[PDB]
């Protein structure tokens, strides 16, 4: 005349699979993701102030050719040049191009 | 796991407990019954999310940095920053798989832990009242009802009251 | 909408440590690492048979 | 921690054992009394001291290094110099915080474990002579006076001396 | 280490056990005699290739990087690639330094863990039929043949059979 009492842990029909130190895969209860693998395919407004360069370059915007002059005393966080940008005025050259563009876009 | 509890002397989970990570499961005269374990799931739970915690916080925030990709071969400047970029990447791609690595071994054997620390813990409660049958179940020598259960649960149970039973029952 | 990372792909969520969608960012952003998946365990071993 | 022992089973700590960090109190028919265990003591300050000794060993000497602060505007070459030395800062800073926090956690659990095995270390000693209370206490069910408990203490305790009188009022 | 097993409560290895990791020895009425325990070597056997094969995977494919080495003076180009190199080299230099020691910390823990779960499953099958007598060691208190120590070895031990005997020889 007596009982039993048994100690245990839960389970699952299927967990998920991690890696750790000794094994490439085993199996736990649940984990988490701590890679972000996918983007709307959309830039959100906000909280940062986005200036959409359009058909404009920043160095376009800034020298004032004639189509980018909508951008006179514009402002950003992050200017967003696009691919379909171009010029229509002088032709011209900025010898170390890159430089004056980062100095001008922070 | 190092502890030897889970996947161990405990052969396999239960996916009947279905209200806790860790519990009890029992037989006696007034039929037999399930509770989970209320402190030692909420210890695994707390040190879990609290490492979560840890890893999830504060993204680093940055603003002007270098450019990285380029659409004119250049030599010897953009040589330089895409080696900087891809020794950068590959150093926190190595902290990355690190990181994860000795977090879920640690996780494994935390929750391994809690396991085996509430066995001991039940052990301990019974004194010269059970015998450990080496499965992660317990034999106890003594008439034991579930109000009986129920105190080895809630860990009230008074090993003195049943103790002359028991021996009686162990030992003769 | 509303986000604090930016990447040339659009935006990107950032309660994640790590991201996989570029190394180009602005703002508040994972790091950029190779891997396209890392998994942190949140339970114990699953063992539900033997 | 890991073992359950340190804020475990173990309820609390003794602010009044002021000459080591593990030991004993007694209550027998001289009295009470309390003592250090040095072996113990002497293991997790050992360990202690040769991860201190590790994580302070050998800063790097370094000379000519790259400009880190600039007083004009240059562009490329500038942004290319600041990315290289906030990268590495970064990983820096990420490496401490992940040093510290793996070594304390491990810390922690190696005081909690030396505190474990001693309480096993004399709990084998014991062998049938007394039982584990479940508080990190034993009953010894026989007379043990001074010089009995110092026997257990210093590991040279003679269990076949005591046993017939403990297993007599053990079990009778 | 953590566990107290190896370098611990068994008080050394046995240079004379070559066919596992882990075993057992025994002495009865037939002699004495050694045999390893093939679960528990190939269980630490297993994790120590797993943590290797995870270590020697995957040296990182690189083609077209920058120079390392110069021939001529040059200022703040260069003063800025040998600051990349150098800096690239301390941080690969301390992920190693800190990997070997964080794998062989676990590696001897894992391994002592092991060597106390053989015990512990040993001590779980022979039930009251036998007493840790403190440094790794059994005393079995019931006659035990050759076919015996294997039914404990092999894990089929009924401690039912013996148990009378046992009892009789321990406590009376
Ligand atoms: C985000 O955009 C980047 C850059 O365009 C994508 O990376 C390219 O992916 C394609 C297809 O896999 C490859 O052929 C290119 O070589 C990649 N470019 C570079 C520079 O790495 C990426 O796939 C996009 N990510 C998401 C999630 O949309
Ligand atoms: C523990 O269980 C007993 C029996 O069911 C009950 O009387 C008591 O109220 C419980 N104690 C606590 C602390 O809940
Ligand atoms: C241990 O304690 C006993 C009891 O007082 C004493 O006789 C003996 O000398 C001690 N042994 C050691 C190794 O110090
Ligand atoms: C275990 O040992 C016993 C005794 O020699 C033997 O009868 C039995 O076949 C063995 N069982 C296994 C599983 O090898």
């Amino acid at each position: 005349p007596g009982a039993t009492l048994c100690l245990g842990h839960h389970a699952v029909p299927n967990g998920t699979l991690v890696k750790t130190i000794t094994d490439d895969q085993i199996e736990v209860t649940n984990a988490t993701e701590l890679v972000q693998s996918s983007s709307t395919g959309k830039i959100c407004n906000n909280p940062h102030r986005i200036l959409d360069g359009i058909d404009c370059t920043l160095i376009d915007a800034l020298l004032g050719d004639p189509h980018c002059d909508v951008f006179q005393n514009e402002t950003w966080d992050l200017f967003v040049e696009r691919s379909k940008a171009f010029s229509n005025c002088y032709p011209y050259d900025v010898p170390d191009y890159a430089s004056l563009r980062s100095l001008v876009a922070s | 796991g190092l502890f030897g509890a889970i996947a161990g002397f405990i052969e396999n989970g239960w996916e009947g407990m279905i209200d806790g990570w860790y519990g009890f499961r029992h037989q006696n005269s007034e039929g037999t019954g399930q509770a989970a374990d209320l402190k030692s799931t909420q210890a695994a739970i707390d040190q879990i999310n609290g490492k979560l915690n840890r890893v999830i916080e504060k993204t680093n925030e940055k603003f002007h940095q270098i450019e990285k990709e380029f659409s004119e071969v250049e030599g010897r400047i953009q040589d330089l920053e895409k080696y900087v970029e891809d020794t950068k990447i590959d150093l926190w791609s190595y902290n990355a798989e690190l990181l994860v690595a000795l977090e879920n071994q640690h996780t494994i054997d935390l929750t391994d832990s809690e396991m085996n620390k509430l066995f001991e813990k039940t052990g301990r409660q019974l004194r010269e009242n059970a015998e450990d049958m080496g499965n992660g179940c317990f034999k106890i020598y003594h008439k034991c009802d579930n109000a009986c259960i129920e105190s080895i649960r809630n860990g009230t149970y008074d090993h003195d009251v049943y103790r002359d039973e028991a021996l009686n029952n162990r030992f003769q | 909408c509303i986000s604090e990372c930016i990447t040339p792909n659009g935006s990107i969520p950032n309660d994640k440590p790590f991201q996989n969608v570029n190394k180009i960012t602005y703002g508040a952003c994972p790091k950029y690492v190779k891997q396209n998946t890392l998994k942190l365990a949140t339970g114990m071993r699953n063992v539900p048979e033997k």
